[PDB]
RNA sequence: CCGAGGGUAGGGCCCGUGACUGGGGCGAAGUCGUAACAAGGUAGCUGUACCGGAAGGUGCGGCUGGAU
RNA sequence: AGCGCCGGCCAACUCCGUGCCAGCAGCCGCGGUAAUACGGAGGGCGCGAGCGUUACCCGGAUUCACUGGGCGUAAAGGGCGUGUAGGCGGCCUGGGGCGUCCCAUGUGAAAGACCACGGCUCAACCGUGGGGGAGCGUGGGAUACGCUCAGGCUAGACGG
RNA sequence: UUGGAGAGUUUGAUCCUGGCUCAGGGUGAACGCUGGCGGCGUGCCUAAGACAUGCAAGUCGUGCGGGCCGCGGGUCCGUGGUCAGCGGCGGACGGGUGAGUAACGCGUGGGUGACCUACCCGGAAGAGGGGGACAACCCGGGGAAACUCGGGCUAAUCCCCCAUGUGGACCCGCCCCUUGGGGUGUGUCCAAAGGGCUUUGCCCGCUUCCGGAUGGGCCCGCGUCCCAUCAGCUAGUUGGUGGGGUAAUGGCCCACCAAGGCGACGACGGGUAGCCGGUCUGAGAGGAUGGCCGGCCACAGGGGCACUGAGACACGGGCCCCACUCCUACGGGAGGCAGCAGUUAGGAAUCUUCCGCAAUGGGCGCAAGCCUGACGGAGCGACGCCGCUUG
RNA sequence: CCCUCGCCAAGGAACUCUGCAAGUUGGCCCCGUAACUUCGGGAGAAGGGGUGCUCCCUGGGGUGAUGAGCCCCGGGGAGCC
């Protein structure tokens, strides 16, 4: 009538918290530097840009982001930045 | 991980293992990866083990872990001999 | 290897799309006798360099689109519209085959 | 206030889904049934296979009216539906279940096993 | 937004069942006649049509798998 | 120590009882006062901790016929043309080598199956070793036949 | 070339045609009569109907802080045990069932330059300094129970930040290649955890990276039942562009653009069926079958769903809806045997609420060891085969 | 009290010879639509969705001139009560 599923089920929702927690705060410094990058705005574009890169590959430490979404969430951040600061540049910093 | 062990052949109060390697996860005398000798623990043959001592090692190298009384009767074939 | 299959391109209504069909043959399992059997595999045509009534080779790719499964490869021969007309020819008698 | 041609909707699993009241088993000359009065009614729709068949006659309490039942502590209580619960001729449910809230005048009026079945009393 | 399902409405398929009705198979110890097998007492069979308690008849055309 | 059976198929016969009754029956068939065919008995046949029965699968069924069948009268030629797809196709030469043939090679798990040895007193059962194969992947080879591409031909067909 | 038998029955008789019938072998069988023993197998093919009770997954104090008892002894300390708690790892294996599925589900041969893989192994480098929370515990309020809610403190292999960058991740350029494979240049981004002994040395762990091995996902050619008295089917439909999503390809998902896709070589629809190794039969060809054992698939009362995680859309984990059942103190709560036994129902019919972890195997653990209805065995049934007796 | 009219709790044809009367429904656009059929129909079958206003983008037509203006017929977004 009882076990350590119960610890099990337990363990997950405090994880789950924090990968949501995680994602949501990678999503949105994700489209807010796409947004800067869009009205480009290249210094403040790119520093954002780097602090979801950031934000990123610290999720793949864990349980949250798997090494290659990490990386494909990053090539698409970096690819549309780039893109969309074509539409007039110059990018004023790094990277790259 | 992949395991060299004992899969139980024979028939009831007539125990004969085939040594073997195969996946810890399968069932016990389930589709093995390779077999690598026999066992009799009656010795009711004279030669009741048999081992491939040159594949065994291979295995050994490449990760293989051996059951406590599979390392004893590997020990036996002096796979560990050095 | 990554089968190879030869064939006509019977439609080329699809952008980037070729429609070729192939044909096989081999003795029938128990009466022994040869018998023809035919499959329309949908081809990628990147450049839409393929017209209608080629012969192509097509080889088994990663998939490109649900039912796209083949590139094709390279021209083999061209102008082949006798060999799409026996297809056509046969589509056409099938509104004769009907109640 | 539940009288003859009155619909009804079943709260049970009997496997009526809806009655219409025949008479108000309340005296010689009852004109209207209230929650917690029986009836006597005609089976109109159920569904396959249940306990009960479209064309039966059976009884049921009210359990619920789109009247307000008013009540002596000045307050009242009015539901969506009209509703039954199909009884034998112990008051006792013939269904296993009851659906949706009931009237607490059940209680008094002698449908203690309908009134622990509920999901709420009201 | 999608969404288990619930609700309203209208279709399709299949199964069981139905007052009654159609013919069928078997039974056989009955009633009626005797259509076919002989030229079977009107040679037979046939498609169709019309008709008769019934087997069947007749018309039109066909076949011989018709005796003399 | 039992169960089935003893007309023919199909191995095993007599007496009584019954008298188209009671009953038997897988098929053909048994029973109407001398029944190896019903019921019992004696005897016999066949198996034996089993024997029979029902059900179902393959066989006998070349009775869906690839191996391995048929269609005048036995069941079976479309009422007859015309023609679409398809199936099939004359003589010679060359290219290709698709079918097809050959060699090499990978794969074809274990169990089971077959041969040998061995272990439980034998066996069943179980262990150990041995030999394959189709099929498909790959590589090399062959070109008669079938296919395909090319060129001739006139014996089929068509035309004057 | 190790392999092939037929008979009865249409007639007065004949030959032929043709159907019916029999002798053979087989079974997860059942029924009758009978019934001594033993071994090895084997036993709900029906209702994937419904289930009382126990058990079928836990382990680690050598990750951490405590409660209780206890042993040693000076409230403190060690320590032993116990109990939950926090934190690991397992719980995705093993076990059951065959409903669904005519499908890339299975078989077979291939593809992945379109991918993942905990533990294990090999090789490369590394563990510098800070900060924080939640249970336990305490204190309250609420219950018949399930249990619950609130405030307050506290540790860690729990979480976070900074550094370090061996290296890896990503954008852009270049070379090699040729689907997204390897290499390199600027920038940008990312590491970590400690514990235990016999203590300037070890063992167990932790970190990033290459590889190995094992296990997988996806895709493809061919093979996979009956009805044509099912003949036409199709709007995410077929293709494209761009995104989303994944470990990864793809209409997998979305938005728009185009008008395509499939079918007499049987689409669509209906019926039946999990598939194979094999099994039974047969001279072979073929026919029949897929239970027991092995492999793969699918399901976990009916249905949907995601979370955690290397791995699940998870049988004995979570959420929701439905059906059904039960407990209740009548306010409310609980459940999922197609795990092992066992009950009931249905049926012609199918088993013990047994023993043990001794072996084999699996999880956790440095190890002792703990758990293991996997398993090894015992029980019942002439169910099957084999051996044996009644001389 | 009569006429013509408006509303009504719960019920909803229990009224009556009969739903008589009165409700319901109701325009347009879109989706969709059965038996049966003389192949026309049945059909507005049935059933259901939409409907105002504001801003932004846009497609054809008429009159001009091919343009502005005027007038007509559309489409796609985002909003407000
Ligand atoms: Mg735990
Ligand atoms: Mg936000
Ligand atoms: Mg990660
Ligand atoms: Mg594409
Ligand atoms: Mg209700
Ligand atoms: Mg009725
Ligand atoms: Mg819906
Ligand atoms: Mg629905
Ligand atoms: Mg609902
Ligand atoms: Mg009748
Ligand atoms: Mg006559
Ligand atoms: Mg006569
Ligand atoms: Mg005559
Ligand atoms: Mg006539
Ligand atoms: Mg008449
Ligand atoms: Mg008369
Ligand atoms: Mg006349
Ligand atoms: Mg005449
Ligand atoms: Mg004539
Ligand atoms: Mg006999
Ligand atoms: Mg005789
Ligand atoms: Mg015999
Ligand atoms: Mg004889
Ligand atoms: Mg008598
Ligand atoms: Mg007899
Ligand atoms: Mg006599
Ligand atoms: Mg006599
Ligand atoms: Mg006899
Ligand atoms: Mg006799
Ligand atoms: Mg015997
Ligand atoms: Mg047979
Ligand atoms: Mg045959
Ligand atoms: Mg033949
Ligand atoms: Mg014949
Ligand atoms: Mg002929
Ligand atoms: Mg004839
Ligand atoms: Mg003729
Ligand atoms: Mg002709
Ligand atoms: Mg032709
Ligand atoms: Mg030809
Ligand atoms: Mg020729
Ligand atoms: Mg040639
Ligand atoms: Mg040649
Ligand atoms: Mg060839
Ligand atoms: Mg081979
Ligand atoms: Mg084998
Ligand atoms: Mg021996
Ligand atoms: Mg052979
Ligand atoms: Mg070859
Ligand atoms: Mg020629
Ligand atoms: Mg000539
Ligand atoms: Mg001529
Ligand atoms: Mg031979
Ligand atoms: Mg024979
Ligand atoms: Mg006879
Ligand atoms: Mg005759
Ligand atoms: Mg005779
Ligand atoms: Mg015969
Ligand atoms: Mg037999
Ligand atoms: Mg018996
Ligand atoms: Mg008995
Ligand atoms: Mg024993
Ligand atoms: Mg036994
Ligand atoms: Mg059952
Ligand atoms: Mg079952
Ligand atoms: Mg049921
Ligand atoms: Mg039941
Ligand atoms: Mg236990
Ligand atoms: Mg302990
Ligand atoms: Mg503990
Ligand atoms: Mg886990
Ligand atoms: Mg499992
Ligand atoms: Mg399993
Ligand atoms: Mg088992
Ligand atoms: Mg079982
Ligand atoms: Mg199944
Ligand atoms: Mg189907
Ligand atoms: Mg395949
Ligand atoms: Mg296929
Ligand atoms: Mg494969
Ligand atoms: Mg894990
Ligand atoms: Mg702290
Ligand atoms: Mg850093
Ligand atoms: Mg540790
Ligand atoms: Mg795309
Ligand atoms: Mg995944
Ligand atoms: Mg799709
Ligand atoms: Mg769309
Ligand atoms: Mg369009
Ligand atoms: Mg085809
Ligand atoms: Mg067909
Ligand atoms: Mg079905
Ligand atoms: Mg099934
Ligand atoms: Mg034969
Ligand atoms: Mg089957
Ligand atoms: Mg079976
Ligand atoms: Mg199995
Ligand atoms: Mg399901
Ligand atoms: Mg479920
Ligand atoms: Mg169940
Ligand atoms: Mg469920
Ligand atoms: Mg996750
Ligand atoms: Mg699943
Ligand atoms: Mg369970
Ligand atoms: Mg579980
Ligand atoms: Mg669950
Ligand atoms: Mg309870
Ligand atoms: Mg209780
Ligand atoms: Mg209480
Ligand atoms: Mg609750
Ligand atoms: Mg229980
Ligand atoms: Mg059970
Ligand atoms: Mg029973
Ligand atoms: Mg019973
Ligand atoms: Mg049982
Ligand atoms: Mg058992
Ligand atoms: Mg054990
Ligand atoms: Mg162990
Ligand atoms: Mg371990
Ligand atoms: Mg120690
Ligand atoms: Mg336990
Ligand atoms: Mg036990
Ligand atoms: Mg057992
Ligand atoms: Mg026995
Ligand atoms: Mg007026
Ligand atoms: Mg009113
Ligand atoms: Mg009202
Ligand atoms: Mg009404
Ligand atoms: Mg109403
Ligand atoms: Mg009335
Ligand atoms: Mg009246
Ligand atoms: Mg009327
Ligand atoms: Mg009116
Ligand atoms: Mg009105
Ligand atoms: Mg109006
Ligand atoms: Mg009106
Ligand atoms: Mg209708
Ligand atoms: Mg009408
Ligand atoms: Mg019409
Ligand atoms: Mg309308
Ligand atoms: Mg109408
Ligand atoms: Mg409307
Ligand atoms: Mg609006
Ligand atoms: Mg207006
Ligand atoms: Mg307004
Ligand atoms: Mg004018
Ligand atoms: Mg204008």
């Amino acid at each position: 009538r009882n076990l350590s599923a119960l610890k099990r089920h337990r363990q997950s929702l405090k994880r789950r918290l924090r990968n949501k927690a995680k994602k949501s705060a990678i999503k949105t410094l994700s489209k807010k530097a796409i947004q800067l990058a869009q009205e480009g705005k290249a210094e403040e574009a790119l520093k954002i840009m780097r602090k979801a890169e950031s934000l990123i590959d610290k999720a793949a430490k864990g349980s949250t982001l798997h090494k290659n979404a990490a990386a494909r969430r990053k090539s698409r951040l970096m690819r549309k930045v780039r893109q969309l600061l074509e539409a007039a540049g110059a990018p004023l910093i790094g990277g790259g | 991980m992949v395991k060299i062990r004992l899969a139980r052949f024979g028939s009831k109060h007539n125990p004969h293992y085939r040594i073997v390697v195969t996946d810890a996860r399968r069932k016990r005398d389930g589709k093995y990866i390779e077999k690598i000798g026999y066992y009799d623990p009656r010795k009711t043959t004279p030669d009741w083990l048999k081992v491939d001592v040159e594949r065994a090692r291979y295995w050994l190298s490449v990760g293989a872990q051996p059951t406590d009384t599979a390392r004893r009767l590997l020990r036996q074939a002096g796979v560990f001999r050095q | 290897p990554k089968k190879v299959l030869t064939g006509v391109v019977v439609s080329d209504k699809m952008q980037k799309t070729v429609t070729v069909l192939v044909e096989r043959q081999f003795p029938h399992p128990l009466y022994g006798k040869v018998i023809k059997r035919s499959k329309k595999y949908l081809a990628h045509d990147p450049e839409e360099k393929y017209k209608l009534g080629d012969v192509v080779e097509i080889i088994e790719s990663r998939p490109i689109s649900k039912r796209k499964r083949f590139r094709v490869l390279r021209l083999v021969e061209s102008g082949r519209m006798d060999l799409v007309e026996k297809y056509l020819i046969r589509r056409q008698n099938y509104e004769s085959l009907s109640k | 206030m539940i009288q003859p041609q009155t619909y009804l909707e079943v709260a049970d699993n009997t496997g009526a889904r809806k009655i219409m009241c025949i008479r108000v088993l309340k005296g010689s000359n009852a004109k209207y049934a209230t929650v917690g009065d029986v009836i006597v009614a005609s089976v109109k729709e159920a569904i396959p296979r249940g306990a009960v068949k479209e064309g039966d006659v059976v009884k049921a309490v009210v359990v619920r009216t789109k009247k307000e039942i008013k009540r002596p502590d000045g307050s009242a209580i009015r539901f969506d539906d009209n509703a039954a619960v199909i009884i034998n001729n112990q008051l006792e449910p013939r269904g296993t279940r009851v659906f949706g809230p009931v009237a607490r005048e059940l209680r008094e009026k002698g449908f203690m096993k309908i009134v622990s079945l509920a999901p709420e009393v009201l």
